């Protein structure tokens, strides 16, 4: 109705005109990124756009030839993107090492979009646990950052990256702030309008979406809400990034306070540490991150983390978005769901393709709801 | 048929023996006080044995093909692993695993026998979670191993460093496990025994390259496996040089796995291990597999020989570098690690595209079959970009769909037509090029 969020909106859905447009406003590249531990600060010192590659959730066969089927749904509809000539707008694609399985994205993409330009593949360690894997990212990202220059031919210093990370920890902060709001027990802030902000997050130069993350916050003390809250549900899984299927579970009776996902808070929930080496800065922020389930070992610090989440955010239901043959998350999911229902959120497990009709899922939802209502 | 002379194996019956006396040794290691871990074949096991020469190790996806081979076993296992609550498209390597531990019951008799820790490897994500839940549910220590630091061409020293250092907090963690302390002597001997072993098996593979092949792959099979199961035993380096006697004599005698040899075909990953009968039945046209970068390179190490060959990677001491300190020795068994050929398509197809095209160059292969293996993420990554590249390069190639470990995705009917249809194809091809070339 009020339309608060409507520029996130056109944003999401015209992602690929803004991109264009950005190219002509400030003469810069852009770059498809892949897996949300990109560097970005290196990217935009580097006078760069990055996109993160997401998928068109409609049917396509253009990746057979290239990925086997019994890879995940987002890896193949992230690949057909780049096979269509979607991103030919984007000189570089660029993957931080997470799931071997969106590797083969990367690797395909670079094979057979015939715009890429430049690649480059960052094996960020694991294993954040290890007393190591700072050292050794640390030293990653210092090498991306002397290819970047290498290949803008403009030195890219301490300045610059301060600069880049001072945007992003500002995205980072304003974006944990918008989910505060969350928290309230009418929230002034849906799940579906928190999507769309923390997904363009990742496509729209952060310069832009700060000033328009500030322009919503500035709105929301006095915006008035209409709709009944219903019933407070988490969503969790890998990337979670279809908002129509979002939409129909906040249309049921319930509203999505939280979420454990890589198109939301597992991408921004922490700003850097103050710190005078930026490349140490940067670098580590991101190995203290919420951690993918790949790099989530010997421990499961997500559990802690997403029980944390869902007590904070006063949870009372808890649903599982998967993909489709997703290892990482699959290897998490039993024991994840004991802790949550262990500790008194009831859970519900949905499958998803790259398509699939909403009715199924809705009949489901709806089914879970009433069981909310009981004891 | 037969235009060359066949021999059987005289060393079959002691590789059989030996794998039995692996995984019996496993269930009987605290008869005497010994020490059990578990972890991948592509753990650092020459870590553990500093531990002692009383170190046991269960290696999880050889034991889980063990039991894939006892199709019922199999199915019981996955579906205790269903019942706690796992996918089935996950890892069936790790699906059996679990399950046999739920049911506590090992194929080899007797409980499932439980490890005092885990020692593993990660490179692909399922290292983790498989090992994450038995630690769980045994309640034992857990140490993982990072190598994820790209592929080996491009290392960098920080990249070096991160390994080892790793393998140093490794030491540390297996003395505080197992309540023993490291002994420098049993590590540099393990790491040695491992190089050892591993460049071997490399050396035997490369003897396959002559026409006709002394060995065909399903009889390689049962001697690759040992380098799955302890690589840094001095046992498995004494046999692999054993082997390599062998298989060398066979060479100079002109003696074929196949007697009728008159095509030689490469494979890829991970065969269903209950129908291996399919390369018996490619035997009757002829045809034997040389092997496959998965039976040559899962252990097997390597290096480029003064001809521009691919063989067994030279051993340091043999090139004046000494291995006198555990700092060293570390750095080193890192490094040796780090080159494995099986690591390098966890980061870039193209490389192991590349190296299934020099197989079939060096091997004198007419004919690739690819399994997709639903089975193994970690080992089909890339798999649809290797098949493309042999495509491009004019060797014929086909693929077949299965699961190594779990029959319920592996269609043998339609399979074995499959390769009927592919061994056609290369008789046509034959007759074509013979035709235009008269
Ligand atoms: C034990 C099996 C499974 C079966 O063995 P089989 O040979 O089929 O059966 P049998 O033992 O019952 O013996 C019967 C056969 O003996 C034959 N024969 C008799 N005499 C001789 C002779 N003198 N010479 C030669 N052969 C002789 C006779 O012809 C007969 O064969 P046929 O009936 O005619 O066809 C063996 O293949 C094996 O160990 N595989 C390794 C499994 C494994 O652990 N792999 C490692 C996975 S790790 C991994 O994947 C991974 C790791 C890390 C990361 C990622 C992935
Ligand atoms: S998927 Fe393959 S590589 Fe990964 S744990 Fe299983 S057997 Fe190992």
């Amino acid at each position: 109705s009020d339309g608060l969020f409507d520029q996130f909106k056109t944003w999401y859905e015209k992602r690929h005109d803004y991109a264009r447009d950005w190219k002509v406003r400030t003469g810069g590249q852009v770059v498809a990124t892949m897996c949300t531990y990109t560097p970005e600060e290196l990217l935009i010192a580097a006078g760069m756009l990055p996109v993160r590659v997401l998928g068109a959730h409609e049917p396509q066969n253009v990746t057979e030839p290239h990925i086997f089927g019994m890879f995940c749904p987002f890896c193949r509809d992230s690949l057909a993107q780049g096979l269509l000539g979607r991103f030919d707008y984007a000189e570089g694609v660029t993957l931080t090492q997470s799931c071997i399985q969106y590797r083969q994205t990367f690797g395909s993409w670079r094979l057979h979009v015939p715009t890429v330009k430049w690649d480059y593949y960052v094996p960020m360690p694991n294993e954040v646990q290890s007393p190591h894997a700072r050292k050794a990212h640390y030293e990653e990202v210092q090498a991306f950052r002397v290819f970047l220059q290498t290949l803008t031919g403009k030195e890219i210093t301490d300045a610059m990256l301060s600069d880049a990370l001072a945007v992003c920890d500002e995205n980072r902060r304003l974006l944990r702030e918008l989910y505060e709001y969350r928290k309230a027990a009418d929230p002034k802030v849906t799940g579906v309008e928190a999507l769309y902000a923390s997904l363009t997050a990742q496509f729209i130069d952060k310069r832009e979406h700060n000033e328009m993350l500030k322009k919503t916050l500035a709105a929301l003390p006095n915006r008035k809400v209409e709709r009944k809250t219903g019933a407070r549900f988490m969503t969790i899984g890998s990337e979670n990034d279809d908002i129509a299927f979002m939409g129909m579970v906040e249309s049921v009776g319930a509203t999505i306070v939280i979420d454990d996902q890589c198109s939301g808070s597992r991408y921004f929930w922490n700003a850097s540490k103050p710190e005078g080496d930026v490349i140490k800065a940067i670098a580590e922020r991101y190995c203290d991150r919420p951690a993918c389930p790949t790099k989530d070992y010997p421990a499961h610090t997500r559990f802690d983390h997403v029980l944390g989440m869902a007590k904070e955010y006063n949870v009372e239901g808890a649903i599982f978005l998967q993909q489709k043959f997703c290892d990482p998350h699959e290897g998490d999911y039993p024991d994840l769901k004991r802790h949550l229902e262990e500790n008194g959120i009831p859970t519900l497990f949905l499958e998803f393709d790259i398509t699939n009709p909403i009715g199924p899922f809705r009949i489901r939802i709806e089914a879970f709801l009433e069981t909310l209502s009981e004891e | 048929a037969n235009k060359y002379p066949t021999e059987q194996l005289k060393l079959w019956g002691k590789a059989k023996e030996l794998r039995e006396q692996y995984y019996m040794n496993y269930a009987r290691a605290k008869e005497k006080g010994g020490i059990r871990w578990s972890g991948s074949a592509w753990a650092l096991d020459a870590i553990p044995a500093g531990l002692g020469e009383d170190v046991y190790s269960l290696t999880g996806e050889p034991y889980a093909a063990a039991v894939a081979h006892d199709r019922k076993f199999a199915k019981e296992c996955m579906d205790a692993a269903e019942a706690y609550g796992f996918a089935r498209d996950l890892c069936s390597y790790m699906r059996i695993y679990w399950g046999g531990m739920h049911l506590n019951k090992y194929a080899f008799g007797g409980e499932f026998p439980k490890p005092d820790f885990v020692f593993q490897t990660q490179i692909c994500c399922s290292h983790s979670k498989w090992y994450q839940h038995v630690a769980k549910e045994e309640k034992i220590p857990e140490f993982y191993l990072d190598v994820g630091v790209g592929p080996y061409r491009d290392m960098t020293d920080a990249r070096l460093d991160y390994v080892a250092n790793q393998l140093h907090d490794g030491i540390a963690f297996v003395e505080k496990a197992s309540g023993r302390k490291f002994d420098d002597e049993l590590f540099i001997k393990a790491v040695k025994n491992e190089m050892r072993s591993t460049s071997r098996w490399a050396d035997i593979c490369a003897l396959n390259k002559v026409k006709p092949a002394p060995l065909d792959e399903k009889t390689m099979y049962s001697l690759y496996v040992l380098c799955t199961l302890s690589k840094s035993s001095q046992w498995c380096a004494d046999f692999m040089d054993e082997l390599y006697e062998e298989v060398k004599d066979r060479v100079a005698r002109g003696i074929a796995a196949v007697p009728n040899e008159a095509i030689r075909l490469m494979t890829d990953t991970q065969p269903p291990w209950s129908f291996l009968k399919i390369f018996r039945y490619l035997e009757t046209y002829g045809a034997v597999s040389i092997g496959s970068l998965y039976t040559f390179a899962l252990e097997g190490i390597w290096e480029d020989k003064p001809d521009g060959s691919w063989g067994g990677r030279t051993l340091p001491w043999d090139k004046g570098i000494e291995i006198n300190d555990r700092d060293t020795a570390v750095r080193l068994y890192a490094d040796w690690n780090l080159s494995k050929p099986q690591w390098q398509h966890f980061y870039d197809p193209t490389i192991k595209s590349d190296m299934m095209l020099r197989i079939i160059k060096e091997w004198q292969v007419d004919g690739v079959m690819l399994h997709l293996n639903r089975g193994c993420e970690g080992l089909s990554v890339g798999i649809m970009e290797n098949r493309l590249a042999i495509a491009k390069s004019g060797t014929p190639v086909m693929t077949f769909e299965g699961n190594m470990g779990d029959e319920r995705e592996f269609d043998e009917v339609r399979t074995q037509a499959r390769v009927d249809a592919f061994m056609e194809q290369l008789g046509v091809r034959r007759q074509a090029a013979s035709a235009w070339s008269h």
